[PDB]
DNA sequence: ATGTGCAACAGCATGATCGCGGCAAGCTGATCGTGCAAAAGTCGTGCCAGC
RNA sequence: GCCGC
DNA sequence: GCTGGCACGACTTTTGCACTATAATAGATCATGCTGTTGCACAT
């Protein structure tokens, strides 16, 4: 919520002013960095269900 | 000395990060054997602590 | 003013499930649909929560219970 | 000739700003002598007897 | 810096783990490249150039 | 087909992050298009330039929900490719995601899996990293098949070894000292007879030296075959790029 | 250099592998997503406020019509009763004012906000926003009869009403104006007018390109030698750089060599050079030209800084030989300005103005060069 | 009694070497011409509608 | 890089 | 009658195609794994 989720912290702002304390987290977009980073070798990374 | 703190630290922190306490009770029978430390003419350590 | 939480500890042992079950309690006080079962002293709901299991009327069990009236309510 | 010059005085290692706390901490700057530079020794190549 | 000249060194004798002390010469010039002299554990003389 | 929303679908429930070797065609699902142009942007106007490294008819638009000669510039207009430029009308955040491919149009070799001292491809061929890093730059030649001739199948013979055999064997002799020869040599190798071949030479002799190798190479030969990769994508045709905002 | 400003502010990101990395820059869109975030709307609230907000220009002002943001939304229940109420709810945020379909609800909406109390709050509310606009345009001398109040009065409320915001929203950018002129063509005053280049920083890349592949190359730790390996790339770019700088130097000699009148005593002293012009004059095709003298720039102490602005073909058929429409642009501005206060400035006037002066030029063309950068004072 | 196989020693390449914060300082650029159709774009000029 | 812990 | 925004026939500009010898430089350990060469032990 702090550092890297993007809606999370618009999120997390709106709850704050509203007064909800309510987390709601998500994917930080470094992890997402690294994952296209990786891929940008020849190999392959992936998140599966 | 202090880089060769942190790099032991790091170490020690990464080898043994992933260990939580996960169960009750296992059960076992097994176990290691408490004396006091003894050195000569001196002691260190009574079974105490 | 809970400035130690050892009674609150005591009451249900772990010290961390306590802090689930006030955090609960005080979801159930601050979004809506409860209100304070002991005294409110102008204090915030996280310590009204956390005096509310000292004083031994709140725990898991009996939220689950009170949840479970309330969907057959409706 | 002016850019060797230029690129020695102005961008180097050993030609640094001034202290300018107390005219104490000038004279210090001025007569001050480093180790390290061009052709010197890095920190990290500095054993515990240099 | 260290002064262009001639330094003998004995590398403190602990690189073959034999006990056998080891020494080396060097010729190190104000500009150009570097002359070295080595003693192998074995005794045969090697040079080290640049 | 309105009221969409890509960003809460953006997050998904995942588990238990996998990797593996990308196929050439893999390469190819991920990315919206090739690049062609070395040029990451012209000064001209200040534009993307066309099947550059930084582009507008891939890796997505430049600015919000407008597109390049301004023909379709609004919300109205989604996900619509304009006649005169590819781009499409897009939240400008995709910038961040789509990858993009290059075409090499001759083999190289992953420098991951050549250099480092547990060479995946020389244990996985049994030949020191040495001559297999002379033949991938051309210092020497290698020959395949050759079965007639008195080559053997993983020679090292040099150029001037090279002409006198074309000057004695003449034809029958199937040698390339580019990266598309290390390709065919492992594309034509058969797996399982080579595992089954490690094991039997293994068991029937024990000696503490080779013992280790062996088990080494039937290892890496295992995990191949069962983990599904195809040893012939250790070297890449395709190679992608990174999306333009990172 | 007698003075020299201290260096300009700058960083690049440090103790971090992907170097420079980024800095977010908050904009008038962005703060005003960022406002509607924070109110209290439905789903298709939000929806057609984002819709609406996504149409805001830079300068504060909606540029798609109500109707068509209607269509754009594309679903029942959403006639434009709601998108009215949204946008007119949106209106009221932090650069008041924004999202304004024109000046007059522009106006509305700043008027709005206030103590009801003013001393012409009613007088310019309807009778000078909402009305006769286009007398307050002009000097509005009927506008009192027009409204049945004096003119004491009027003058007030004119202030009053200038008084408000033009353009709301224009205070939010955060870009900088560091869009500064590289002035590759320097050009200094002698007795032929030389003209220079700097910036062409080519002993400095020849310098670094040695140090790098030759450097490696001379270097004996690989094995052989990398005669061509990285020795043969660094020639092949310093050549490329070399001819681009030569035939730009020659472009810009030419350029000179023709436009010396331009820069000697007046400054409207432009020939109509053509493309052809330059072309015979270096030897090479018009189209590299072209491409070449498009946005390069140079440095003039009176002359504009430009490469593509000299270059006109405007003969216009003058009386003696041909002449520049750009110097009869200059002179129809300088003639027009200095003028009676009535300042009549009539297109047949000023034609015949020009044909006694030399410039046949019909009385159509000079409308087109008036109304290119300025109005008729009234001629109509 | 000479020849073949295996274990050990020396040389070589690879990887790592504590955090957090405040001044500071340099800018890391470009590229190439082609000569021509093919296209798009532009300018001097004349038109009708409003005052 | 210089300095502070 | 006077004036001010719209189109047309030459000119002008843009764009893909398209092939183009000299030199910074060497001042840590410390451990680990792999490769090549040599010496010790067994066989007909
Ligand atoms: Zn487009």
């Amino acid at each position: 919520v702090k550092s890297d989720d993007v809606n999370g912290r618009t999120k997390m702002y709106k709850n704050i002013v509203d007064g909800n304390h309510q987390m709601e987290p998500g994917m930080p977009e470094s992890f997402n960095v690294l994952l296209k980073e990786i891929r940008s070798l020849g190999i392959n990374i992936e998140l599966e269900d | 000395k202090t880089a060769n703190s942190g790099y032991l630290t790091r170490r020690l922190v990464d080898v043994a990060q992933d260990l939580v306490v996960t169960e009750d009770d296992c059960g076992t029978h097994e176990g290691i054997m408490m004396t006091p430390v003894i050195e000569g003419g001196d002691v260190k350590e009574p079974l105490r602590d | 003013a809970r400035v130690t939480v050892q009674d609150a500890v005591e009451k249900i042992g772990n010290r961390f499930d306590l802090v689930l079950v006030a955090a609960r309690r005080a979801r159930q006080m601050q979004v809506g649909g409860k209100d304070p079962l002991v005294p409110e002293e102008n204090d915030k709901t996280t310590v009204i929560a956390l005096r509310e299991i000292e004083e031994g009327l709140i725990n898991n069990q009996i939220l689950d219970v009170r949840e479970r009236q309330e969907q057959q309510e409706q | 000739i002016s850019a060797a010059v230029k690129e020695f005085f102005g961008s180097s290692q050993l030609s640094q700003f001034m202290d300018q706390n107390n005219p104490l901490s000038e004279i210090t700057h001025k007569r001050r002598i480093s180790a390290l530079g061009p052709g010197g020794l890095t920190r990290e190549r500095a054993g515990f007897e240099v | 810096h260290r002064s262009p000249g001639v330094f003998f060194d004995s590398d403190k004798g602990k690189t073959h783990s034999s006990g056998k002390v080891l020494y080396n010469a060097r010729i190190i010039p104000y500009r150009g490249s570097w002359l070295d002299f080595e003693f192998d554990p074995k005794d045969n003389l090697f040079v080290r150039i640049d | 087909l309105l009221k969409f929303l890509k960003a809460q679908t953006k997050t998904e429930e995942f588990d238990a992050i996998k990797i593996a070797l990308a196929s050439p065609d893999m390469i190819r699902s991920w990315s919206f298009g090739e690049v062609k142009k070395p040029e990451t942007i012209n000064y001209r106007t200040f534009k993307p330039e066309r099947d550059g490294l930084f582009c507008a008819r891939i890796f997505g638009p430049v600015k919000d929900y407008e597109c390049l000669c301004g023909k379709y510039k609004r919300l109205k207009h989604r996900g619509v490719i304009c006649e005169k430029c590819g781009v499409e009308v897009t939240q400008t955040k995709v910038r961040r995601e789509r990858m993009g491919h290059i075409e090499l149009a001759s083999p190289t070799a992953h420098i991951w899996f050549l250099k480092s001292l547990p060479s995946r491809i020389g244990l996985l061929l049994d030949m020191p990293l040495r001559d297999i890093e002379r033949v991938l730059y051309f210092e020497s030649y290698v020959v395949i098949e050759g079965g007639m001739t008195n080559l053997e199948r993983q020679q090292i013979l040099t150029e001037e070894q090279y002409l006198d055999a074309l000057e004695e064997f003449g034809d029958e002799f199937d040698a390339k000292m580019g990266a598309e020869a290390i390709q065919a040599l492992l594309k034509s190798m058969d797996l399982e007879q080579e595992c089954e071949q490690l094991r039997e030479e293994l068991n029937e002799t024990n000696s503490e030296t080779k013992r280790k190798k062996l088990t080494k190479r039937i290892k890496l030969l295992e995990a191949f075959v069962q983990s599904g990769n195809k040893p012939e994508w250790m070297i890449l045709t395709v190679l992608p790029v990174l999306p333009p905002d990172l | 250099t007698a003075g020299t400003p201290s260096g300009n502010g700058v960083d690049y990101q440090d103790d971090e592998l992907p170097v420079y990395q980024g800095e977010t820059t908050q904009s008038l869109q962005d703060y005003l997503m960022w406002q509607v975030e924070l109110t209290p709307f439905t789903d298709t609230d939000r929806a057609i406020a984002t819709s609406i907000v996504d149409a805001v220009d830079d300068t504060g002002y909606l540029t798609i019509q109500i109707e068509d943001i209607v269509d754009s939304i594309g679903d029942d229940e959403i006639g434009l009763e709601e998108v009215e109420a949204v946008l007119k709810r949106i209106q009221r945020f932090d650069p008041v004012g924004v999202a304004a379909k024109d000046l007059r609800d522009c106006l509305l909406i700043q008027l709005s906000q206030f103590a009801k109390e003013t001393p012409w709050l009613e007088e310019a509310r309807l009778i000078i926003s909402d009305h006769l606009d286009l007398l307050a345009n002009h000097d509005f001398r009927t506008l009192m009869r027009v409204t049945r109040l004096k003119e004491e009065v009027l003058k007030e409320a004119v202030n009053l009403i200038q008084s408000l915001d033009p353009r709301p929203g224009q205070s939010i950018q955060t870009g900088e104006p560091e869009y500064v002129i590289p002035d590759v063509l320097v050009r200094k005053v002698n007795d032929r007018w030389v003209v220079e280049l700097n910036s062409d920083s080519l002993p400095r890349l020849k310098i670094n390109q040695q140090y790098a592949a030759m450097g490696n190359s001379a270097r004996n730790d690989a094995d052989g030698q990398f005669i061509r390996s990285n020795l043969q790339e660094a020639r092949w770019l310093i050549k490329s750089l070399e001819s681009a700088n030569d035939t730009l130097l020659r472009v810009s000699r030419c350029i000179v060599e023709q436009q010396q009148a331009f820069f000697e005593q007046g400054e409207e002293y432009m020939k109509p050079m053509v493309l052809a012009d330059i072309a015979q004059a270096v030897e090479m095709h018009e189209s590299t030209i072209s491409r070449v003298t498009t946005q390069k720039y140079l440095h003039s102490p009176r002359g504009i800084f430009e490469l593509k602005y000299f270059f006109s073909s405007h003969v216009n058929t003058e009386g003696g030989g041909e002449a520049s429409s750009t110097a009869i642009r200059a002179l129809v501005k300088k003639l027009i300005a200095a003028e009676n206060p009535a300042k009549p400035l009539s297109d047949s006037k000023l034609t015949s103005m020009l044909s006694e002066q030399g410039i046949m030029v019909a009385r159509r063309t000079v409308a087109k060069y008036r109304e290119s950068l300025s109005i008729p004072p009234s001629n109509q």
